[PDB]
């Protein structure tokens, strides 16, 4: 009871001080876990929604809002304890270019999810409007067997999710180009809209 | 008198307030009933505009007066996924957020960090707002403290 | 040398470490989605959670007994022994202690002090009664425990989510059922 | 190689005489490289029937009663989700010990099993020990297939092993959607940057 | 000492997995390989039950297999009155029964205590596999055959990092 | 009303299409003024008070009412359920109607109403007072009609409907489904007034004249 949409709550300023009911905290406190605790909660993902899809593509595409709903989480804490509260800082840049954005989630939401750094982050040089991102080992599908490659999407829905609600609609697609003595390479095309494409032109 | 509001990426709105003082009880006197929601989402707009721009009309959340209008001024922050802090000051005199930019700078930081404790709960989703009776005193003390 | 003091060890050197904010947030979005999808009818998720975690603990028996190689224990209070000092030292990073067994070591419970499942989570107000959120390991500790034929019955009691005293957990179990010919 | 799907195990129950084994080895593949029966006791035998586009094999293991192995048998029934009790109608001192081989395989199977009944040896149909309909009443209220096997007519206890294998199929299908594996693009020059 | 062929059997009896390392021959036809597992089944319930006027550590260490490891310290097993490792002139077959009933069977084609040392050391690093790369598996269901692919090329390298 | 997606924030809706229903008040358009008193149907739901502008704003509904036919019953959201439960007469007369193989897998209403008479329910959905409502009957069915019509509903309560006293012709027993009736709410009979979140079926067959 405190916004409802009915009205707009008119009250006076320089009241008392109130109780304190709940009160929490926002810095990292690097908490670890196991892995195989990670790769059991991923696969009862999978293993309901496997249950309850019919086709490939709305399994796809319903693995995805899992990964949408961390993405639109993930964006607004990231950038807000990297610029670092009630330590007052000085806020960070609100980056607006398409490879400035691409430089902070190849260097720091891979940083953040996983140990490392995503290694290479490579344009389509043939053509406009795609942008790989690629690693050389994805740790959350690496216990999956076989090739089909629908359960990397709860990471891919992370990205996109990440971008929009970042102002820019973009759409991911995962593949998988077996390079070398990496067997597992899987790659990641984000694929950005037409109606996006003119604004950084201007 | 105060009025602030977070707006959310569809124009909906997520929180609604105003603050004012003591002197005049019932703020905003025939303008809170007519022209303050008219006001805040006709200058929606500069502020939506102003989010592509590199340098305005090396910081980017901080916006300063952007609209000034029967001398009513507006302030504005833009958020990392588009939430924007638009908040309209009124007064008796010609209105001075010159004399608290150092201030509230560390008011919409103060309260986008509350914007963020209120994400990360998995049940609240984007496009409803903000039912949260914790909200208000976390609001109102900032506003009370720090105006 | 004990059970204290054995797990950190392999909490040291070869557990593939990752972090616990990406695991709250991969819980919560489940069972968000298990709320928006089931019209809020909090008896049907907490079976559905029930059911969810029953499937993990029987896949998750064989990691534990191939990480450390226990023997079966002895008695219901090491069982406790090692679901405190072994069992979520290892998995996840916490050891939620035990008090408060029945007249007769029928039953017991586990305060369990951080959880490291819900660090964000203040639930809505008409699942303020009928909801509880980790339920996901009374899917587990009910199914793993299965697997070594202690067919154990375990609830929540109460939990601090809901705006309670402490998060606890009330193990009761039954019969020691029937085991492979060789002991 | 071996490209099946699933396999389950499919034990045929009953007192000494009734007459199981002959009746497994007419309608199932039989006397592969089995090394006989009571030298280990409960000889295994294998079908493969394909249920709704997946391969099946099942495995079926006659137990055998000779008091020495009472014991071994207990081990045995660990573990068996497909179950099928066989008793002959000439002979009538069977079906007085059917219920308790139902009690003692409810008893340490599985959490849940599809056990059939079968009558084996109905080309002695006038030396009726018991009446069919009796029989078909205790199957009828206690959840099970019931058939009436001639011995020298195979067809009967093929369906039956085809239907006892769709209700336990159906009973652990585990949900499929699919591994089609086609999305493919990205094949450039890499102006890569990083 | 040497694996020429891992058997992976259930729980429940009949194999979930087998793959004969560079036999470079099929003696048994797929179909023999369910029979021989339900028989090593059986002959492990029947090792039980026959014991003499006994009624009373099997403490391993570690060898390094495999070449960080898998695990550092002297342990315990799980199986008293049961079949344990038989031995005859071409080969020698180890099994290693799991606390919760999963049997592995190791035929050996290197003949003539301490073969069991270096045995069940290398037989609960195919557990680890097991428990790492086929639990955590979601088109794997219970009870059903090892259908994982990546499962083979891990135990592979293992295996060739022995002999 | 294009420049905002009427047909989001939602207080500003109201105000503008308020003011889009007084300027069209003082032009004195008729067909706009019910146009935008029917199209305030998608927010009654907030940004209401109980009777304070509903009564203010149903002296904008009734010259629309008094007028031709510019309004035409907004909300197809009326009554719940309809149960047609013939009441208690007498039990002295129901008058219905009338091993070799073979394997056995264990694993693998229609009423005949009689003289008697039903029962009708439904609410108003907003707290305007004194709705009022005339003549309720069937669609293209047979004899089984109501006769009489004097009801009004309240604010907003989920109001019984009394004494519809069903009288009806037998016909053969050919197994038809009704769903809803021709309900006039103080104006002209509007149509198939269907029920919530499912067509919440009913199932007639003939009388019987055994």
């Amino acid at each position: 009871t405190v916004g409802p949409k009915q009205a707009i709550t008119s009250e006076a300023s320089t009241t008392y001080i109130p109780s304190r009911i709940y009160s929490e905290s926002l810095l990292f406190k690097r908490q670890e876990a196991s892995l195989s605790a990670m790769a059991f909660l991923f696969q009862e993902m999978i293993s309901q929604l496997h249950r309850t899809c019919k086709t490939a593509g709305d399994f796809e595409t319903k693995l995805s809002d899992y990964g949408h709903n961390i993405g639109i989480r993930l964006l607004e804490l990231l950038n807000f304890r990297a610029s670092s509260s009630n330590y007052i800082t000085k806020m960070r840049r609100r980056d607006l270019k398409i490879l400035d954005i691409l430089q902070f989630i190849h260097g720091t939401l891979w940083s953040y999810l996983f140990n490392h750094v995503s290694d290479d982050l490579v344009k389509s040089s043939e053509r406009d409007n795609e942008y790989m991102i690629v690693d050389n080992f994805p740790t959350l599908t690496q216990f999956i067997p076989g090739e089909n490659v629908s359960c990397e999407y709860f990471v891919c829905g992370i990205i996109k999710g990440f971008l929009f609600n970042a102002g820019f609609p973009c759409g991911v697609t995962a593949h998988r180009m077996p390079q070398g003595g990496h067997s597992q390479r899987t790659v990641y095309l984000i694929q950005f809209d037409r109606q996006v494409l003119d604004r950084e032109g201007l | 008198p105060q009025y602030f509001a977070i707006i959310g990426k569809k124009d909906n709105p997520v929180y609604e307030i105003e603050f004012t003082n003591a002197e005049n009880p019932q703020g905003f006197p025939q303008d809170l009933k007519e022209l303050n929601p008219f006001i805040l989402h006709a200058s929606l707009d500069i502020v939506e505009d102003l989010q592509w721009q590199i340098n305005p009309t090396t910081d980017n959340c901080y916006l300063g007066k952007v609209d000034h209008f029967y001398g009513l001024a507006i302030t504005a922050y833009i958020s990392y996924s588009g939430m924007k802090f638009v908040m309209i000051h009124g007064n008796s005199a010609n209105s001075s957020v010159v004399i608290d930019d150092n201030n509230m700078r560390s008011f919409y930081q103060e309260v986008h960090e509350l914007y963020v404790k209120t994400l990360m709960n998995p049940f609240y989703k984007i496009t409803d707002p903000i039912r949260s009776p914790a909200f208000d005193s976390r609001v109102r003390t900032l506003a009370r403290k720090h105006l | 040398r004990s059970l204290k003091a054995m797990g950190e060890e392999i909490w040291k050197n070869k557990t593939e470490k990752i972090n616990t904010e990406l695991f709250t947030l991969t819980y919560g979005s489940i069972v968000a989605q298990l709320c928006q999808d089931y019209e809020r009818d909090f008896n049907k998720v907490n079976d559905h959670l029930y059911s969810m975690g029953y499937n993990i603990g029987c896949r998750l028996i064989e990691d534990f007994l191939a990480r450390t190689a226990l023997p079966r224990c002895e008695n219901l209070v090491k069982t406790s022994e090692v679901l405190s000092k072994c069992a979520f030292k290892i998995f996840l990073n916490i050891t939620p202690n035990i008090t408060n067994w029945s007249h007769n070591k029928d039953t017991f419970s586990l305060i369990l002090d951080e959880n490291p499942l819900a660090d964000f989570v203040e639930l809505p107000m008409d699942a303020m009664k009928s909801l509880w959120y980790s339920n996901i390991l009374c899917g587990v500790l009910k199914g793993s425990l299965e697997m070594v034929q202690l067919d154990c019955d375990v609830w929540f009691v109460s939990d601090i989510l809901r705006g309670d005293s402490q998060t606890e957990i009330k193990v009761k179990l039954n019969r020691i059922l029937k085991d492979e010919i060789p002991i | 190689g071996y490209d099946y799907d699933y396999l389950f195990k499919i034990v045929l129950i009953g007192d000494s005489g009734v007459g199981k084994s002959n009746l497994l080895s007419r309608f199932t593949t039989d006397e592969f490289n089995i090394e006989s029966k009571s030298t280990i006791g409960v000889e295994f035998a294998t079908r493969t029937i394909e249920v709704e586009n997946k391969k099946i094999k099942a495995q079926i293991w006659d137990t055998a009663g000779q008091e020495r192995y009472r014991a071994i048998t207990s081990a045995y029934y660990r573990g068996a989700v497909g179950a099928l009790i066989v008793y002959d109608i000439s002979k009538s001192s069977s079906y007085e010990n059917c219920n308790h081989w139902l009690t003692e395989l409810r008893e340490n199977a599985d959490d849940n099993v599809a056990v059939g009944l079968i009558g084996n040896k109905s080309d002695l149909a006038h030396l009726r020990a018991v009446p069919t309909d009796e029989a078909k009443n205790f199957a009828m209220e206690n959840q099970m297939l019931f058939t009436e096997t001639s011995a020298l007519n195979s067809d009967n206890v093929d369906k039956a092993f085809r239907e006892l294998i769709v209700a336990i199929f159906q009973m652990v299908s585990k949900h499929q959607v699919d591994l089609s594996g086609s999305g493919t693009n990205n094949m450039g020059s890499n102006g890569a940057p990083k | 000492m040497a694996i020429e062929t891992i058997l992976v059997i259930n729980k429940s009896g009949g194999l979930i997995y087998q793959r004969n390392f560079t036999n470079d021959e099929q003696k048994l036809n797929s179909n023999e390989y369910l029979i021989l597992a339900s028989t090593l089944h059986g002959v492990f319930a029947i090792a039980s039950q026959l014991t003499p006027k006994a009624l009373q550590n099997t403490i391993p260490y570690i060898p390094y297999v495999g070449m960080d490891d898998f695990f550092k310290e002297p342990f315990t097993n799980w199986n008293k009155s049961g079949l344990r490792q038989l031995c005859t002139d071409q080969f020698t077959m180890f099994i290693y029964q799991t606390l919760t009933g999963l049997k592995f069977v190791a035929i050996s084609s290197s003949v003539m205590n301490l073969a069991i040392q270096i045995a069940d050391n290398f037989l609960r690093k195919v557990y680890c596999l097991y428990s790492d790369y086929v639990m955590k598996d979601p088109s794997y269901s219970m009870e059903m055959p090892i259908r994982s692919n990546l499962f083979d090329e891990k135990v592979k390298k293992m295996v060739e990092n022995l002999q | 009303i294009e420049l905002l997606n009427i047909n989001t924030w939602l207080i500003l809706q109201k105000k503008i299409l308020q003011l889009c229903i007084k300027v069209s008040r003082k032009i004195n358009d008729f067909e706009y003024v019910a146009k935008f008193s029917s199209i305030l149907i998608t927010k009654y739901t907030h940004l209401l008070n109980q009777s304070e502008q509903d009564a203010l704003f149903k002296e904008y509904i009734q010259p629309s009412i008094t007028n031709e036919s510019i309004t035409s019953y907004w909300d197809p959201f009326i009554l719940r359920e309809v149960v047609i439960n013939r009441i208690l007469d007498s039990d002295p007369t129901s008058n219905e109607i009338p091993n070799p193989q073979e394997v056995f897998n264990p694993f693998k209403a229609e009423f005949t109403c009689r003289v008697q008479n039903p029962f009708k329910f439904d609410f108003t959905i907003n707290d305007i007072q004194l709705d009022e409502e005339i003549s309720e009957f069937c669609e293209i069915d047979r004899k089984a009609v109501s006769y009489s019509g004097p009801y009004n509903v309240k604010a907003e309560s989920i109001r019984s409907i009394t004494l519809p006293l069903i009288i009806k012709k037998p016909t053969y027993k050919k197994i038809y489904e009704i769903s809803c009736l021709k309900i006039s709410i103080l104006k002209l009979p509007l149509q198939k007034f269907d029920i919530i979140n499912d067509s919440r079926r009913s199932n007639p067959v003939e009388e019987e004249a055994e």
